[PDB]
């Protein structure tokens, strides 16, 4: 079909901009918690299946599809109390997708909580919220509050006969403790560290009880995935990705915004529809950097007719992480971009692993030489060959999340590198 | 390494690598010579027996002619 245009009617993040109040008062009026008693009552089969028809993907950088992810809990609790925990926090670089559900509108983000809970046979969500967002956990604590005074959370699930309670975590600025299996450690309390999967944390994951941690996004619109239609939700976007993403316009386009719309989206009608476009035209795009930070580039040749679903911008050799499209335009210099998102890499990253605690730190150096051109035509091959020993071999994705922006910016960038290079040699002699 | 060993100032490139190590020179050595060059230019079989033979007759003739004067 043609996609992209999502009604006013469809969008599942009403109150995005915090235009009406968030709490409860506000949050029923919306929709939120309207019949949950109901929902839970349905039981945790028909939870999972719904989640499984409705297609719902990850709304996280992993992609995974959910539901099928929330069947991998154990059914019959062998004493360790099933957790949830909630992956409000993002730090991705170009993501406020988890920011505008965090505040504004975080009761659809505590009903998806108890929604999945019952879902995933859980007995406590653990809402991790990102360290920075102060203000966004203190809604949030606020429409807890509501919530348990409200009956709907804690020893009894919205007068249902399920015991479930909220408590929030937060942490401290890190990117790492992110991540699925960090989350689960710098909660446990020890450093963000991420663990080895053979423990899948479905088996062993928080406090060694099985868990499965989801993006507030997917949470959040579990609730409205299953009061509205798990086909109306699925008859967005393309056949296997399917489902409504929280976009993230984020730099060099004249109105950068965050807007929910649906998926397999055209990059280019998004960007020219709703964040107004590139600035200084179309023509003006150098590159996009289609989801978070962890996805290689897009070099606005491959950029005009890509669809902002999973499986076209896996299939463009890139990747649909968190879904927030990081625009750069003629005027940027795409390698200082690049060198300060390996930057970013080399911070946050815990450390843990040899290939990604040493080699992003190799990364950040080769691109602050290449952006200068203080590098050999062959360090080009060098830094393809480096981000490939990091790639695979580390802990977690964010070895992949390090070699892939440096990754894409040689394959498609490998002629302004090259010119930079043969302009330093030329500055020479 | 072995790009910051080996600078040569601009280079753009691993390779063009300065490589300036001992050889011969553009265009080779001279052609050595590595035969037997022994000259046989000397006094031949004759002119050798002949200035001996001559000796052993002018010069004998001499040693006659010193006896006959000593006589
Ligand atoms: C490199 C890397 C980056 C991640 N970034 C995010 C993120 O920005 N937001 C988030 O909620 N989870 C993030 N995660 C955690 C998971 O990948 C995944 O998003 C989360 O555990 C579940 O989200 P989903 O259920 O929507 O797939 C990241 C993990 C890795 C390895
Ligand atoms: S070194 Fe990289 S892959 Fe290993 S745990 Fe730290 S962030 Fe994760």
């Amino acid at each position: 079909t043609h996609f992209g245009g999502l009604k006013d009617e469809d969008r599942i993040f009403t109150n995005l901009y915090g235009l009406h109040d968030p709490f409860l008062k506000g949050a029923m009026k919306r929709g939120d918690w309207h019949r949950t008693k109901d929902l839970v009552l349905k039981g945790t089969d028909w939870i999972v299946n719904e989640m499984k028809k409705s297609g719902l993907r990850g709304r996280g950088g992993a992609g995974f599809p959910s539901g099928l992810k929330w069947s991998f809990m154990p059914k019959v609790s062998d004493g360790r109390p099933s957790y949830l925990v909630v992956n409000a926090d993002e730090s991705e670089p170009g993501t406020c997708k988890d920011r505008e559900i965090m505040r504004h509108d975080p009761h659809k983000l505590l009903e998806g909580c108890l929604i999945a809970g019952v879902g995933m046979r859980a007995s406590a969500a653990y809402i991790y919220i990102r360290g920075e967002y102060v203000n966004e956990r203190l809604n949030l604590e606020k429409a807890r509050r509501e919530a348990y005074a409200a009956g709907l959370l804690g020893k009894n699930a919205c007068g249902s006969g399920y015991d479930f309670e909220v408590y929030i975590h937060f942490g401290a600025g890190a990117y790492i403790c992110g991540e699925e299996t960090a989350l689960l450690e710098s909660l446990e309390g020890k450093q963000g560290k991420p663990r080895l999967k053979p423990p899948f944390p479905a088996n062993a994951g928080l406090y060694g009880c099985p868990t499965t941690v989801t993006n507030v996004e997917t949470v959040a619109v579990s609730p409205t995935i299953l009061r509205r239609g798990p086909e109306w939700f699925s008859s967005f976007g393309r056949k296997n990705n399917a489902g409504t993403k929280l976009f993230c316009i984020s730099g060099h386009v004249n109105k950068p915004c965050t807007v929910e719309e649906e998926m397999s989206i055209p990059l280019k009608e998004l960007i020219e529809r709703h964040c107004g476009g590139v600035r200084g035209g179309w023509d003006n795009l150098l590159a996009i950097i289609p989801g978070g930070s962890s996805v290689p580039l897009i070099p606005k040749n491959i950029c005009e007719d890509v669809l902002m679903d999973f499986d076209a911008l896996k299939a463009v050799q890139s990747g649909l992480g968190t879904a927030a499209v990081i625009v750069m335009d003629k005027s940027t210099d795409v390698v200082d971009a690049i060198a300060r998102l390996s930057y970013f890499y080399k911070h946050e990253s815990c450390g843990q692993c040899t290939p990604c605690r040493e080699g992003t730190g190799w990364l950040w150096m080769i691109m602050e030489r290449m952006k200068v051109g203080n590098a050999k035509l062959e360090e080009i091959d060098m830094l393809q060959e480096v981000t490939k020993q990091i790639e695979g071999h580390t802990i977690c994705a964010l070895g992949d999340a390090a070699a892939w922006p440096v990754q894409g910016l040689i394959r498609h960038f490998r002629p302004e590198l090259e010119r930079r290079i043969r302009e330093r040699a030329e500055r020479e002699l | 390494t072995e790009a910051m060993i080996r600078n040569k100032p601009g280079m753009a490139s691993v390779k063009d690598m300065p490589l300036l190590q001992d050889g011969p020179p553009p265009g080779g050595f001279a052609p050595v010579r590595y035969a037997r060059r022994i000259s046989n230019t000397g006094p031949s079989a004759m002119a050798m027996f002949l200035a001996v033979s001559g000796a052993f007759a002018w010069g004998m003739y001499q040693v006659g002619q010193g006896n006959k004067i000593r006589r």
